């Protein structure tokens, strides 16, 4: 099969001791197929694009606030993740026994991208403060212009 | 300002170029269908009016 | 008779054909062939796909009238028309036939407007490159300046 | 009138091979038996009735052909299509006119308009998935979708015109007298907004003079640009009013006729 | 074979007698089954909550960034994508509206109102101080009264003759620019106060509506008894 | 090689319950009869041929098992996938590089690159509904799609780096000597050199 | 800028580590060596159980 590889394929005679001997459910022969998915199609067409698109959201932290295109990048990554979720939704059943691994990654990425959008909003709010709007205390200057940059080895 | 005026002139001429391209191509593509009527065949209509 | 919502029957001739009547062929064969010449009523495609696609694809011409500055959003308009055309491609893929003897008119038109949008995106990029040139990075080309500012209006 | 459409489907029944001269069919009752009818979540049967018909053809004057045609008049329940289709279109149409309250200097006009168009384009997938696709006639939902699309397209075109007017340089462009007469002089009367001797010492003296003349020229250029910005402002207010009115009137002209008809029938 | 989406709560069987020949009894086997909604929580509800949070946080984005519109409208676009996702799943009857559709349309309305109020804030921020004069009631409400309640503290010889004229002209132009800046700062402060007011209003409305819908969903339990008294 | 793939599909026919010692099957012709074959809008049958085979197992010397296998070599007609898959991907690939001619001061580089990415992501719906969902190998269409996606992502990353470089100032960064040497002196000498230093 | 750099160094490792954990759950997911847990038999043609 183009998507499934047979790992095991046993055959068993199953007899239920509890059932009466005049029941159809007493005896049966079961042929089992343990089948492993070949994930190359899903890898190439879903996971590498989805994972790379999720990882590009971290680039916003290296974008300057003067570019004016930070929250746009982050929300567009969120939109692409939503498109991927729409893609996944048609391929699996809506069972509640577990969240799919790709579903787990997509939920994790959506949450992280939302946090990144919130962080970008806060960073832009900080960047555009002026003396007519906010007071820049000495403690904030000491923490963010000298102390954190030397710990972070910033230029 | 000289650079902006050069950009404006380029924009002006290329607008007309793009308009002619879009209009002519769309018109040709759809007039292809306009001449795809059912042929005047030598048969009576299937449903008599 | 109730006409089909999408197909009108224009003609329906019938012919009795006889063939394989030769000695080598052996016993003759016959059949009756009716030829339904049916016309599509394209109103659904006109209203729902073609007209919106035509208008959205016409929007890229507006990019030529937006300023070549930071706040002009020229490339915004062009590339987002391309994105909308991609959405229309997804919409059209659900309806078109899946044969390869010829390209359907709808597909040809959509690929054409996509190519036009790509060319206009390239044009907007070039116009923005020319407009935002500053003395501190670029030198003044006199040939291009004479061609565009002096020669072109007199020629035009 | 979809999704406020009434349908009338019939079920013609007859003996295929027996004519009325050998086999006669009669209805059991004037109406179909709906005593065991399960309630439908999409249709309400307004009316039902069965009629017997007898047809004699010219070439068979002695074998009348009989049939019983049952018919059902059904009214669609439109709540599903109202919620899932009409309300998002209403929201997009309402957002279409808000661009004219967004100033040009925000640099976000095309973002808003083009992204409203993108949302409508994505929602076209929803519309095509939900409503039936037929070419017999234009549904009311089809008319409303096309109205919303044309509304957004016109908003984009006029927004581009407004942005072009706002950014007109006063050096390249000269303000026509008619533009000033309509937009700066006439219209704001109806509205409520305000209308519009060592060599080095001599060189320094001329430098101060040059600086003063430079700021004077900048002031004239800024005022001339501000005239264009005021024109774009006035157009934006007029277009905001016009587009909100066009939204309301278009929605009413699309729906209220059929809504009033159904109201008059109940 | 246990179903992955349905839990069997009750499973009775009843003999139905005819009302009061052609009369016929029935044996009705009832299955009361509860849906297990994990799929919709992961794929619809949580993205909607995240989009709602971003729609709230747009009101903290400064007007000078030029990014409120993009954020709010792409949030709306993502919600449209999720409407496309739900179109394949939700039932198509018209007797009532599913609560998830109610939540989706509620979120669409919140994002639309965030777009509208962001436009209002940007109109106030970019308002021309020369074409517009601040009405006195706007000053009193949005500069004096409201900031206290919102915890917004606003901080705080022909040559010589011609030269004198040029210097005086330059100083006068700078003074006029200072007055223009003062009016522009008043408008911007009013825009800021209005933005904070809308931020708190959106927080309150979002929390109340989301809590109402979520409690309506959560407390909808299956019937304790297959045949409750009506 | 999809959509330019050639396939070789067979039809193995045999008497299910009768072996060669009781029932013998022989082909009527060396090739299948294609005289009444309808034209296909998706495939061209280049070659067709029927072969007889006889197999004898070691446990059954006396009962040969016979079959006739008719095979058809079919070349896909690729115009549909050229129009509906390849050309949009090529247009996205072309649009990917245009961001590097955009000035940074335009404030639209991320707009262009991210919109190309969004177009590719939306086009993913078309490609997966059209591409075969099998994992035996990667189709050429899939390879080209992954190429396009990977390089729009690379263009986005490098564009972020370029925008970060453009916005540097002495108030935040100090110019390294090697950056000046590489980019201000050596490279512009092997360029158009139509740009002031 | 300082807040952005700190958020880079905090958020990017979290993304990388979470994605890695989620996907190494699946990459090293294999069916068990035997078809039936608790039964050592392989049910393969190589391991015939002669009577
Ligand atoms: C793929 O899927 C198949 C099923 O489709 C899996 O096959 C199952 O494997 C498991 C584990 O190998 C089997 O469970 C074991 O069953 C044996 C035998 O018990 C059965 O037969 C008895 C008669 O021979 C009968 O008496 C038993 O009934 C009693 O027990 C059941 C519960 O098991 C209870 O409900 C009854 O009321 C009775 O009390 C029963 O029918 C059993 O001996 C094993 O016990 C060992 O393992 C358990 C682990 O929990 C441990 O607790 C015990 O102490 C003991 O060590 C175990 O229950 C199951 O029968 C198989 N199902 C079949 C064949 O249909 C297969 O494993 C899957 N493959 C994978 C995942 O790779
Ligand atoms: C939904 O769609 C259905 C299907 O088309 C419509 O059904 C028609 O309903 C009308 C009634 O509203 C029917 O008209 C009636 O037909 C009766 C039977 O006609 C047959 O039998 C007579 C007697 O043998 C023949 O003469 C005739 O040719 C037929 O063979 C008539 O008995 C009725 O007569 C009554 O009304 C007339 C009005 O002119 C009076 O003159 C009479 O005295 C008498 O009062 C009447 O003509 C019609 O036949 C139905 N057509 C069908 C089933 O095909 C529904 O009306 C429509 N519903 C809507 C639109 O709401
Ligand atoms: C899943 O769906 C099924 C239906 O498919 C529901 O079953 C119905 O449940 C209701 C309420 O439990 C039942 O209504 C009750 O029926 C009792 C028996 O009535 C029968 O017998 C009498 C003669 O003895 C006949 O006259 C009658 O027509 C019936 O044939 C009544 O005794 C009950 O009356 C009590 O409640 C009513 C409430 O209005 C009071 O007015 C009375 O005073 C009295 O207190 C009541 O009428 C109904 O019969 C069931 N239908 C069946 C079995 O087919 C399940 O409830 C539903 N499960 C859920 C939602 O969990
Ligand atoms: C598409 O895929 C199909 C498979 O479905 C391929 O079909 C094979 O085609 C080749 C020919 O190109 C076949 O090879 C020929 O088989 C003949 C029949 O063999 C049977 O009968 C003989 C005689 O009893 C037995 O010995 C044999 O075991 C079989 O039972 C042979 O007669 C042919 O012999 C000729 O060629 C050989 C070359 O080695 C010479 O030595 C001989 O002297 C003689 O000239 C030949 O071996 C093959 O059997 C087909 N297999 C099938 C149908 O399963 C297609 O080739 C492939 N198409 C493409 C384009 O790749
Ligand atoms: C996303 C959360 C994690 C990342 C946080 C990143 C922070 C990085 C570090 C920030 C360092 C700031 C240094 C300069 C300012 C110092 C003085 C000061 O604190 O006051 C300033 C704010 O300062 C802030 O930026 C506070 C953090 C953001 C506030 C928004 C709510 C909390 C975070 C998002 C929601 C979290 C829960 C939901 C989403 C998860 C000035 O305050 P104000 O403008 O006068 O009034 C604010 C009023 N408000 C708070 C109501 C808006
Ligand atoms: C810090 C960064 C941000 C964090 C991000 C974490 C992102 C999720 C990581 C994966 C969690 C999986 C999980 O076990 O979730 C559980 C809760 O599932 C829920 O209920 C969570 C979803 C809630 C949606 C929002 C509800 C709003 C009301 C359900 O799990 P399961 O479906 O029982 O099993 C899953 C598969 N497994 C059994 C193999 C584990
Ligand atoms: C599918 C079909 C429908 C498609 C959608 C709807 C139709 C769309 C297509 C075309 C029509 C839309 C034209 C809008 C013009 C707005 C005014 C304007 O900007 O004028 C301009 C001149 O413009 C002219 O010279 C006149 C243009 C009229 C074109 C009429 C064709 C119809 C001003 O030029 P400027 O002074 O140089 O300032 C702009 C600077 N720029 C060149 C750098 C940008
Ligand atoms: C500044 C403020 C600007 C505001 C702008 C607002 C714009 C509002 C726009 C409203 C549009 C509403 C359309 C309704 C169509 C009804 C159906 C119809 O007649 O279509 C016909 C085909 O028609 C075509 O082929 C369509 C042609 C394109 C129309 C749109 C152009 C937009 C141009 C933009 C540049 C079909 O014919 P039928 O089957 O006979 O139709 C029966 C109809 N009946 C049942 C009603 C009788
Ligand atoms: C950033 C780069 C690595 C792209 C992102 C790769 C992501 C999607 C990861 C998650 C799970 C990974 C797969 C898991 C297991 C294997 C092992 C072996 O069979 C070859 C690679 C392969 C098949 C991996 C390929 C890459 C993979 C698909
Ligand atoms: C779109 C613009 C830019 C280019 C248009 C080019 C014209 C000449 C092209 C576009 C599509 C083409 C048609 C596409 C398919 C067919 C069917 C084939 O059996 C005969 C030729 C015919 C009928 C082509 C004729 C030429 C054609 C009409
Ligand atoms: C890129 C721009 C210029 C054109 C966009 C439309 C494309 C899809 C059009 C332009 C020319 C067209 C071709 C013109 C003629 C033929 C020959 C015919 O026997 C089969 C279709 C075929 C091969 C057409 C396929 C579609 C086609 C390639
Ligand atoms: C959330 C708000 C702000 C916007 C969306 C409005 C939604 C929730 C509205 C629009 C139409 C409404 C429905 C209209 C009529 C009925 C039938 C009856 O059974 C009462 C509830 C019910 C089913 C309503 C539920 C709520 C509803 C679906
Ligand atoms: C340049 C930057 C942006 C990275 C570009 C994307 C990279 C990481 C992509 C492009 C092609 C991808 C590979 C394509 C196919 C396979 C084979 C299979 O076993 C899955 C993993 C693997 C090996 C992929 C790993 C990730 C990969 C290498
Ligand atoms: C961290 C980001 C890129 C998420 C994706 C991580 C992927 C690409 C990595 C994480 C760990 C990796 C696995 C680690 C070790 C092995 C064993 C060896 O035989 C190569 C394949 C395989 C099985 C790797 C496949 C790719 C893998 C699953």
């Amino acid at each position: 099969n183009g998507e499934w590889e047979i790992v095991h394929r046993p055959a068993r005679v199953n007899v239920d001791p509890r059932a009466p001997l005049d029941s159809p459910s007493r005896q049966d022969i079961t042929f089992y197929l343990i089948i492993r998915r070949k994930p190359l199609f899903y890898i190439i067409n879903i996971l590498v694009p989805c994972v790379l698109i999720s990882f590009m959201v971290n680039l916003v932290f290296y974008l300057p606030a003067d570019s004016g295109e930070k929250t746009s990048v982050a929300i567009s990554v969120l939109l692409a993740q939503s498109v991927f979720l729409l893609l996944i939704s048609k391929r699996l059943p809506a069972t509640s026994m577990a969240i799919p691994l790709i579903g787990k990654f997509l939920l994790f990425g959506m949450v992280l991208v939302t946090m990144v959008v919130v962080i970008c909003v806060i960073v832009l709010n900080i960047h555009f403060r002026t003396p007519s709007t906010h007071v820049l205390s000495e403690g904030v200057k000491k923490l963010f212009l000298e102390t954190l940059p030397e710990l972070l080895h910033m230029s | 300002s000289d650079w902006v005026r050069m950009g404006n002139a380029l924009d002006n001429i290329c607008f007309w170029a793009a308009l002619v391209l879009f209009s002519v191509g769309s018109s040709l593509i759809f007039l292809g269908a306009y001449f795809n009527r059912v042929p005047d065949l030598p048969y009576a209509p299937c449903i008599q009016p | 008779y109730t006409e089909n919502g999408e197909w009108a029957i224009d003609f329906c001739p019938g012919v009795i054909r006889r063939h394989h009547g030769g000695a080598t062929d052996g016993p003759g064969e016959t059949d009756v062939i009716y030829s339904l010449i049916i016309r599509r009523k394209p109103l659904f495609y006109v209203i729902n796909i073609i007209v919106p696609c035509v208008l959205i694809s016409g929007l890229v011409l507006l990019a030529y009238f937006l300023p070549a500055q930071a706040g002009g959003q020229k490339c915004t308009v062009s590339i987002n028309v391309l994105l909308a055309q991609t959405v229309f491609l997804f919409l059209i893929a659900q309806k078109i036939p899946e044969t390869s003897l010829s390209v359907p008119l709808l597909g040809r038109f959509l690929i054409f407007v996509m190519v036009v949008a790509t060319l206009i995106v390239m044009n907007c990029v070039i116009v923005l490159n020319v407009s935002q040139r500053t003395p501190t990075t670029h030198a003044m080309s006199p040939r291009l300046r004479h061609v565009l500012l002096e020669l072109l209006p007199r020629l035009l | 009138h979809f999704p406020f459409d009434e349908q009338n489907c019939s079920m013609k029944l007859g003996t295929w091979t027996y004519d009325g001269s050998v086999v006669a069919i009669n209805p059991e009752s004037d109406q179909p038996d709906l005593s065991n009818f399960m309630e439908s979540g999409e249709w309400v049967i307004k009316e039902s009735r069965g009629w017997k018909h007898s047809v004699t053809y010219s070439c068979c004057p002695d074998t009348p052909y009989l049939d019983i045609t049952y018919h059902f008049v059904m009214q669609r329940l439109p709540l599903y299509f109202i919620v899932n289709v009409i309300i998002p279109c209403l929201l997009f149409s309402f957002l279409t006119g808000l661009v004219f309250y967004l100033p040009t200097d925000s640099g976000e006009k095309m973002t808003l308009s083009i992204s409203v168009l993108l949302s409508l384009t994505v929602f076209l997938l929803v519309i095509v998935e939900l409503i039936p696709s037929t070419s017999s006639a234009v549904p009311l939902i089809g008319k409303y979708m096309l109205f919303t699309m044309v509304f957004v397209i016109a908003s984009i075109i006029i927004t581009v015109i407004v942005i072009n007017t706002h950014h007109r340089s006063p050096s390249t462009h000269v303000m026509p007298n008619w533009v000033r007469k309509v937009f700066i002089d006439t219209i704001p009367n109806i509205m409520f907004f305000s209308t519009m001797k060592h060599p080095e010492v001599k060189s320094a003296i001329e430098g101060i003079k040059y600086i003063a003349e430079t700021m004077k020229s900048d002031q004239e250029s800024n005022n001339a640009a501000a005239e264009w910005k005021y024109v774009a402002m006035v157009m934006d207010h007029i277009l905001l009013g016009v587009f909100m009115l066009v939204c309301i009137i278009g929605t009413l002209a699309v729906f209220a006729g059929r809504l009033i008809e159904l109201n008059q029938q109940g | 074979i246990e179903n992955g989406q349905w839990e069997i709560i009750h499973k009775p069987s009843r003999l139905i007698q005819p009302p009061g020949e052609g009369q016929r009894q029935e044996v009705i086997f009832y299955l009361i089954i509860r849906r297990k909604p994990l799929f919709y929580l992961v794929n619809v509800i949580a993205p909607c909550i995240l989009i709602t949070l971003l729609a709230i946080f747009v009101f903290y984005l400064p007007p000078d960034a030029g990014e409120k519109m993009g954020l709010s409208i792409f949030a709306l676009l993502t919600l449209t994508v999720f409407l496309l996702l739900l179109a394949d799943k939700v039932p198509e009857t018209s007797l009532s509206v599913p609560i998830i559709i109610k939540y989706l349309m509620f979120t669409m309305v919140l994002v639309t109102f965030s777009v509208i109020l962001s436009v209002v804030v940007l109109n106030l921020h970019h308002r021309s101080p020369h074409t517009h004069q601040m009405p006195l009631w706007v000053r009193q409400i949005f500069i004096h009264k409201l900031p206290l309640y919102l915890r917004l503290k606003r901080p705080k010889l022909p040559e010589l003759r011609e030269v004198v004229s040029s210097i005086s002209y330059i100083a006068r132009q700078l003074q006029e620019q200072e007055d223009h800046d003062a009016l522009k700062e008043d408008w911007q402060f009013v825009a800021m106060v209005v933005d904070r007011l809308f931020l708190w209003t959106f927080i309150i409305f979002t929390s109340v509506g989301t809590l109402v819908i979520f409690l309506d969903a959560t407390y909808h339990l299956p019937p304790p008894d297959p045949f409750p008294s009506r | 090689h999809f959509p330019f793939d050639e396939q070789n599909c067979s039809m193995k026919l045999g008497t299910w319950t009768y072996d060669g010692s009781v029932v013998a099957i022989n082909p009527e012709s060396d090739q299948p009869d294609l005289s009444n074959f309808m034209e296909s809008g998706e495939w061209v049958i280049k070659e067709s041929r029927g072969w007889k085979h006889s197999v004898t197992y070691s446990c059954c010397p006396d009962t040969p098992y016979l079959d006739i296998t008719y095979h058809f070599v079919m070349q896909r007609l690729p115009l549909y996938f050229i129009v509906n898959v390849i050309i949009p991907c090529l247009l996205f690939s072309f649009l990917t590089g245009l961001v590097f001619y955009l000035p940074t001061d335009s404030g639209e580089k991320m707009t262009l690159s991210i919109s190309v990415l969004l177009s590719l992501t939306v086009f993913l719906l078309v490609i997966v509904e059209l591409i075969p969902s099998t994992s035996s190998a990667v189709p050429l269409i899939g390879k080209y799609m992954l190429f396009t996606m990977v390089f729009v992502i690379a263009s986005i990353i490098i564009t972020v780096i370029v925008i970060n470089t453009h916005h540097r100032s002495p108030s935040t960064h100090v110019m390294p000597n090697w950056v000046r040497k590489v980019f201000i002196d050596t490279i512009p000498n092997i360029m158009f050199f139509s740009t002031m230093k | 800028r300082t807040v952005d750099r700190l958020c880079l160094f905090v958020v990017t490792p979290v993304m990388v580590v979470g994605t890695a954990w989620i996907f190494l759950q699946g990459v090293y997911n294999q069916p068990p060596p035997q078809p039936f847990p608790g039964d050592p038999y392989s049910y393969n043609v190589q391991d015939k159980r002669f009577i």
